[PDB]
């Protein structure tokens, strides 16, 4: 019933201004009903509310953040956004917006964002992006195969094998920051060992941050 | 300003069982407390909103009860895809607050792993380092033992382990270690080796490989 695509740079400098937007559809941002939302988690912490905006112009902003946020409504783009100011390393965190209905029979006004988009990372450093490199990790009834993706920053990247056609058997696992300060994870599959000699198999590997995207061919030997 | 405070922080419960998960306010809400449910990289989704409603689209065997400082949401009969992470949400003043969340963990039957070796590519060589990786798949319960062994000498502070998140339809979960070394250092031997221990394992299993074979 509403669809939320969020955008915006996944790494920001710190003291800089972090901004976000969520394209909306499937309602229109005027509609006097809805209300608009931003809430954040920093990695390992609790959810934080951020705020809410009504189109008809009444806002509220929680207290620890009202002071450094604003949000906006684009009626043209039928999206909403979030300015924070001044970022530092506690403005690192996933960041959600939402869509709730107002109904003050069973909620404050503008306090039960009940659509949420499925977030996205913002970083605060002041490292550059690096795209990762990726190696194979060759095949030796059932065979393993991957490919290891070392040393990128910041999160997140996608990994796909066969361009998303072989999605069963698939495991990408979760970074691992190194002593380097940069990221790394391996995705692996498992797969018949009696393919081995005729299925190609692939890995694509995508860095947004860095407008990086590399194809590795994973084969025997 | 509201505090939520949620027990227990984490749970495992067998396929079948009802979970009991709480949320108590620092001050009476009356109804106004929302319950949501956050599974890896997914929108958290609402489950429960004043209380006791079942919002639209979720199962009925979640449900919502308590009024003013005391609130359960329960699972009557947990499923493998409920692994996630659940959160309780005040809406009574402004701002809306969380609790700290509740990780509710699937319990099943002991799966042993199957174990993989990987040698470092030729590719990654060229740059001066050496990674190895050992795959340990699709196992249950989480705690397993890897040790790296080089020419059967035990390693340590030179690997870093990565598990994934409990899988939502065989709740078993996989494992990757990766032994990271100089270039130099891994030409200088021969045999690598990762050894698993794990209580599905009657005893530890190996899987090697010789450098150059």
């Amino acid at each position: 019933q509403v669809q939320l695509e969020e955008s915006g740079p996944g790494l920001v400098k710190p003291s800089e201004t972090l901004s976000l937007t969520c394209s909306v559809s499937g309602v229109s941002v005027t509609s006097d009903i809805y209300y608009w939302t931003w809430i954040r988690q920093p990695p390992g912490k609790g959810l934080e509310w951020i705020g809410y905006i009504f189109y008809n112009g009444d806002t509220n902003y929680n207290p620890s953040l009202k002071s450094r946020v604003t949000m906006s409504i684009d009626t043209s783009k039928n999206e909403f956004s979030l300015r924070l100011t001044s970022v530092t390393a506690a403005d690192t965190a996933v960041y959600f917006c939402a869509r709730g209905t107002e109904d003050l029979g069973y909620c404050s006004s503008g306090s039960c964002p009940n659509h949420w988009g499925q977030g996205t990372l913002v970083t605060v450093s002041s490292a550059s992006t690096k795209g990762p490199s990726v190696f194979p990790l060759a095949p030796s009834g059932t065979a393993a195969l991957g490919c290891l993706v070392k040393d990128y920053f910041p999160e997140p990247v996608t990994v796909s094998w066969n361009s998303g056609a072989l999605t069963s058997g698939v495991h990408t696992f979760p970074a691992v920051l190194q002593s380097s300060g940069l990221y790394s994870l391996s995705s692996v599959v498992t797969v018949p060992s009696s393919s081995l000699g005729t299925q190609t198999y692939i890995c694509n590997v995508n860095h947004k941050p860095s407008n990086t995207k590399v194809d590795k061919r994973v084969e025997p030997k | 300003d509201i505090v939520m405070t949620q027990s227990p922080s984490s749970l495992s419960a067998s396929i079948g069982d009802r979970v009991t998960i709480t949320c108590r306010p620092s001050q009476n809400i009356r109804s106004f407390l929302n319950w949501f449910q956050h599974k890896p990289g997914k929108a958290p989704k609402l489950l429960i909103y004043a209380a006791s409603n079942l919002q639209s689209g979720v199962p009925s065997r979640f449900s919502g009860s308590g009024s003013g400082t005391e609130f359960t949401l329960t699972i009557r009969s947990l499923q493998p895809e409920d692994f996630a992470t659940y959160y309780c949400q005040q809406s009574y003043n402004t701002p809306p607050t969380f609790g700290q969340g509740t990780k509710v963990e699937i319990k099943r039957t002991v799966a042993a792993p199957s174990v993989f070796i990987f040698p470092p590519s030729d590719e990654q060589l060229k740059s001066g380092t050496a990674s190895v990786v050992c795959l340990l798949n699709n196992f249950y319960p989480r705690e397993a033992k890897v040790q790296w062994k080089v020419d059967n000498a035990l390693q340590s502070g030179n690997s870093q382990e990565s598990v994934t998140e409990q899988d939502s339809k065989d709740s078993t979960y996989s494992l990757s270690s990766t032994l990271t070394l100089s270039k130099a250092d891994y030409e200088k031997h021969k045999v690598y080796a990762c050894e698993v221990t794990h209580q599905g394992l009657s005893s530890p299993v190996t899987k090697s490989f010789n450098r150059g074979e």
